[PDB]
């Protein structure tokens, strides 16, 4: 290491932290991921208050 | 359709299939727990046997 | 990386054990085993001569 | 009487079965509860991190830039942290005895104007205190109200009002560090976030500018209601330009599998923007109908529209038709007589009234009732929305104005800004001086960003 | 130490199942080197994954090794002027 | 009267009156939500009493 | 924390002489089955099984705060400083809801 | 909820067991009754005292 | 030899235990007959009892 | 309690108390002994109660 | 109390008590009638108690 800022290592410590619990619960081909929303586009309408 | 079924446990049930729920409820003693409820008992040998 | 946690005797590897999937890490001095090279042939040469 | 006896009820209750019953419940698929389904998400881990400095200096007044380091998979969080300087009002003061000193409510979305984020050398985004103050008097989720008053100040201590050292009330201002998030389109929502590891052509920037200390601190006349500017001989110390301030992100890092499947490829990202009106003068006194022309380019999603008293510029964030003045127990005091200027407001479409003169409290309460996640608790704040959902980073319903010809928007004055525009009133009155009035129109409108060959940009320009 | 090829390409196919390019990546001195770790888990337990044997706790270790590297050999295309260029991100 | 005025709303509702009174006792797991949820029918029920 | 509980009362003698009421308090118990519709215990399925909840409480001496009205002192309370004595029993119960299901 | 173990006091430990015959169980509370305080004249801190 | 011969065998061993039942507070004034209910699981050898 | 206090002590234990208290009752003949005695198991029994 | 201690011996009983106290509840249409009536048992019969 090389410490004064260690951040990165620290969260390539914390990826390297893997188990069994670990593969049980994250991981999988099928296995969804954040950071990535999936668009499905909407309906074309407006709307306008009327007495 | 007739009016609902009498009460005396012919209203306790449907008769359609998807919801039957048969009205008998599970016991409280688990398994592992099982008591000896019932016991049996020896005739008892006369004290005055040996005349 | 290893199923076990804590190392064993650093002279003594520990035996291999299979664990079980159901219910219901160093490199040892290597002296077991029937060590051939040594330990054990100073036994046969002793008895030989 | 604990007398609880029922165990068999609920055979009866299964029993009571119709045709209502089989056509909602029931079914071979029909889908139940107390079984939950498990699927496994991305392995990953976040923590946050330390933005380096590129160049600029903190200070007040001027204006500093700060670059997002290349070291990890995502960045889609920021914040801004300042520490305050300390206020020890002197009996020296120009007004005197009668002259204190607090700090200007919402010191945050203050002290910061012009907020920027700018890809390589191109703007993205920018946003100021309007908006800042719109959003988070709009779309606040309850039970963070009291944090967020305590990370961005109106404390009930820099805001009271601190009499001079000759006084009971010699209480300096404390110096305590604030934070203030910084709303980005990757920071609205989890599911957008900045590639940085496909991204290194791009060099991410971050420009603040922050405003000076002058205005900032608010010297009240305690009598009579008057404000003038501060001096540096005026408090003790003097007055320090310079101030400690950093900028904090945080970072999420992903497994290794999961960028090289994702690394090579081009993605389509919608994000949210906001485009600021130039802000016009408006003296009730002349005229009462004050009608301004918009101008937007892309898909607007929702209208904040206020009118803000703008006598003194050491008075922020106000939005009445009367400056608040000093109260009994140190503390400031609202006038009875203040309500918000506008009384009726309407829109039109090339001599086509789409929304006709309705009434102020409708725009007031009705419309965030109906499309918001939150109905503001300070007078003004009025908003007008083409979505079911603003919150909603997800587009809903909204007119796209770059086809639709330049629109206008018009507004009403009211009796109380008529009255309070010239002088007259008594003593801690707050419209004892003339008063001045400027409208501010704010848009939020939706956009489209490419990645391609590791560089981000619009298709639509 | 017999060479494993099969390993190897159940790795592959695994591999593009999802995705992957893999530019060295050669049956070869790969094959051999999966053989004897397979060597190494066997006579050799307390390592091997949960609920899968060997053979798969093999595969399941090329599998982290080829993504590691495939991961690691990412490179950008440089184009003729430059791709943050207003001129790309527009009509044309 | 303290279980319907919190212990219900606390539960199987999004808020929790703040005015003595208000009981509620709801046969559904969310009163606000509109999707059906646990219910009985009252047409196939005879005269039911609340004491 | 009803502001009417933390509220310190003066002796009787004193102008506060109101006396703490009693009425019943109710505390959820956060548990994995309670945290979401979706984790229930299957009890039918688990017969073998005996689940237990064991709770332990604290005696009344902490329950209650003695405090000097003027220097602010802190000391244990005693069984003769509250009329009536203290009282170790306690009429405390547990409820649980349970749901049926079709066959 | 069953109570089979203990009594419920102040300073002492009572268990419950879950009870049986229902498929699921999702939901627990416990309710208590609080004594009644009355603070007495002839306290250790006299006048300047408060409970 | 010892060892290489015993390893990979399976072991039974019987073990001791101990269940200490919840503290009881008795009151002699009140009355001097104490009822405890005891609730242990596995084969009891032993019974330690004081005040 | 002289008989918990002296005679089981005397005829099933190693050692009798010098003081005050400590009263047992054993199940087995001998309370030390690592290899089992006679001894009932409390899970099959139903509620056990001391006075 | 008067039902226990009037309705009941007026109904299941040879007699009427003529003092206080004295209260019964009985599970057989006669009690003083040695031949079998109406009785449950409490072997198989899970705690029960009386207030």
């Amino acid at each position: 290491t090389c410490t004064t800022g260690a951040g990165v290592t620290s969260g390539f410590i914390d990826l390297a932290t893997y188990d069994n619990l670990d593969r049980a619960l994250y991981g999988g081909k099928d296995a969804t991921t954040y950071f990535i929303k999936e668009h499905y586009p909407v309906g074309w309408f407006t709307k306008l208050p009327t007495m | 359709p007739p009016p609902p079924a009498p009460s005396g446990m012919q209203n306790a049930y449907s008769t359609h299939p998807d919801a039957y729920r048969t009205p008998l409820l599970a016991d409280s003693h688990a398994l592992s727990r099982m008591p000896v409820v019932q016991v049996h008992g020896p005739q008892v040998a006369p004290k005055n046997s040996h005349f | 990386y290893s199923r076990n946690r804590g190392y064993g005797d650093p002279i003594r590897g520990d035996l291999p054990i299979v664990p079980d999937d159901g219910g219901w890490g160093a490199l040892s001095m290597i002296g077991g085993d029937a060590s051939d090279c040594g330990s054990t042939a100073v036994q046969q040469l002793i008895k030989k001569y | 009487c604990t007398t609880g006896a029922g165990v068999t009820s609920g055979f009866i209750d299964l029993a009571t079965y119709d045709n209502l019953d089989r056509a909602l419940y029931g079914g071979k698929d029909a889908t139940t509860y107390f079984i939950k389904e498990h699927y496994p998400v991305g392995w990953f881990t976040k923590l946050p991190t330390m933005a380096t400095r590129v160049s600029g200096n903190p200070a007040f007044g001027q204006e500093f830039s700060v670059g997002v380091p290349r070291s990890g998979d995502y960045v889609l969080n920021a914040w801004l942290t300042l520490k305050t300087p300390e206020i020890k009002l002197l009996e020296t003061n120009r007004l005197g005895a009668n002259g204190t000193v607090r700090w200007t409510k919402n010191l945050m979305h203050n002290a910061v104007e012009h907020a920027s984020l700018t890809f390589n050398d191109i703007c993205a985004q920018q946003f100021n205190t309007a908006y800042l103050d719109a959003w988070t008097q709009f779309n606040m989720c309850e039970g963070k109200r009291i944090g967020y008053d305590n990370m961005i100040g109106n404390t009930s201590d820099m805001t009271n009002p601190t009499p001079a050292q000759g006084q009971d009330g010699a209480r300096t201002l404390p110096s305590k560090n604030l934070v203030l998030p910084l709303p980005f389109f990757f920071s609205r929502d989890c599911g957008l976030a900045l590639p940085t590891v496909v991204l290194p052509y791009n060099e991410i920037r971050i420009n603040i500018k922050l405003r000076s200390l002058q205005e900032l601190l608010v010297f009240q006349n305690k009598d009579t209601g008057n404000v003038i500017p501060i001096s540096a001989t005026d408090i003790a110390g003097g007055l320090a330009d310079t101030v400690e301030a950093y900028v904090y992100m945080t970072v999420g890092l992903v497994s290794n599998v999961e960028r090289c499947a994702m690394a090579g490829t081009v993605r389509d990202m919608v994000v949210e923007q906001m485009q600021a009106a130039p802000t016009h003068i408006v003296n009730p006194q002349n005229t009462n109908n004050v009608h301004v022309d918009m101008r937007f380019s892309h898909a607007v999603k929702a209208l904040f529209f206020m009118v803000q008293n703008v006598t003194y510029k050491s008075v922020g964030s106000n939005y009445t038709c009367v400056t608040p003045v000093n109260g009994p127990g140190n503390t400031v005091m609202e006038p009875a007589m203040s309500v918000d200027p506008i009384k009726s407001a309407s829109l039109t479409y090339e001599n086509t009234t789409r929304l006709a003169n309705m009434g102020v409290e409708y725009y007031s309460l009705v419309q965030p009732w109906y499309f918001s996640a939150s109905i503001p608790v300070y007078t003004g704040y009025h908003m007008y929305s083409y979505a079911l959902n603003v919150g909603s980073v997800h587009p809903s319903g909204s007119t796209n104005y770059g086809r639709l010809t330049n629109a206008s928007i018009t507004v009403t004055m009211s009796p109380e800004s008529v009255v309070a525009a010239a002088g007259g009133g008594n003593n801690n009155s707050g419209y004892n001086e003339p008063q001045r009035f400027a409208l501010v129109v704010i848009a939020v409108n939706h956009n489209v960003i490419r990645i391609m060959n590791g560089s981000m940009g619009f298709p639509i320009l | 130490c017999a060479p494993r090829p099969d390993l190897v390409r159940a790795a592959m196919s695994a591999m593009v199942r999802e995705t992957g390019c893999t530019p060295n990546v050669n049956i070869r001195e790969m094959a051999i080197s999966a053989g004897v770790m397979l060597t190494k888990i066997r006579a050799n337990p307390g390592m091997l994954r949960y609920g899968m044997t060997a053979t798969q706790t093999v595969i399941y270790n090329l599998k982290e090794l080829f993504a590691a590297h495939a991961a690691r050999g990412v490179v950008f295309k440089t184009p003729a002027i430059h791709p943050a260029h207003p001129s790309q991100w527009k009509g044309f």
